[PDB]
């Protein structure tokens, strides 16, 4: 269990290990959120903004600021989620998104190379699509 | 013994495993069929999310039953 392990040794979460989905309850779109966390007042760790692609093509689409986006992700997520230790080298993840969408309702199409994936909730408030290829996230109209 | 994989499009996948098939060694039967690096896999049991080093017996995952995949992406 490298996921369980790698958050018992997070110094920055409390509590047990659960997935975020029943951590923070709400209208998810299954599988939306049904990744491993634990809870943490704020993270520290600054805007990585040469990596945060993700938060650039989230915030296109709905208006929000790209560092109200990462506040969010810092206050609802314990370091080890916020960063791996590849945060710098390779970005954020669908998980990330999952919770962006949980705390300003959102519901995304992701296109990737190897098939898409919707996440979200379910009445949702900004509905978008986002463009998947090795390494990068794009907004997009409506792809494929 | 055989198990099931159903992904977000419905379609079902099946794999032929043994209880003490790690669950890194169902991403790798599944990479051989549908072409997806175990990177960007996720697999959910019974609303579980399966880890890499657990074995399918460790999750009493049995004989038929499905398992959930969904795509991980990252960038």
């Amino acid at each position: 269990e490298p996921d369980t392990a790698r958050l018992d040794a997070d110094p920055s979460a409390s509590g047990p290990v659960m997935e975020f989905r029943e951590l923070q309850k709400g209208a998810y779109i299954e599988p939306t959120g049904a990744f491993l966390t634990r809870a943490r007042v704020s993270s520290s760790i600054p805007y990585p903004a040469r990596a945060a692609c993700l938060l650039v093509a989230v915030s296109q689409a709905t208006g929000l600021p790209t560092r109200t986006l990462w506040a969010a992700l810092c206050a609802n997520l314990p370091d080890s989620v916020l960063d791996d230790g590849s945060l710098a080298t390779l970005g954020l993840t669908t998980d990330h998104f999952a919770v962006l969408a949980r705390i300003f309702s959102l519901r995304c199409r992701f296109v990737s190379e190897h098939g898409d994936v919707e996440l979200g909730l379910h009445d949702a408030t900004s509905r978008f699509t986002i463009r998947h290829t090795p390494g990068h996230f794009e907004l997009v109209a409506d792809n494929f | 013994m055989q198990i099931f994989v159903k992904t977000l499009t419905g379609k079902t996948i099946t794999l032929e495993v043994e209880p003490s098939d790690t669950i890194e060694n169902v991403k790798a039967k599944i990479q051989d069929k549908e072409g997806i690096p175990p990177d960007q896999q996720r697999l959910i049991f019974a609303g579980k999310q399966l880890e890499d080093g657990r074995t399918l017996s460790d999750y009493n995952i049995q004989k038929e039953s499905t398992l959930h995949l969904v795509l991980r992406l990252r960038g």
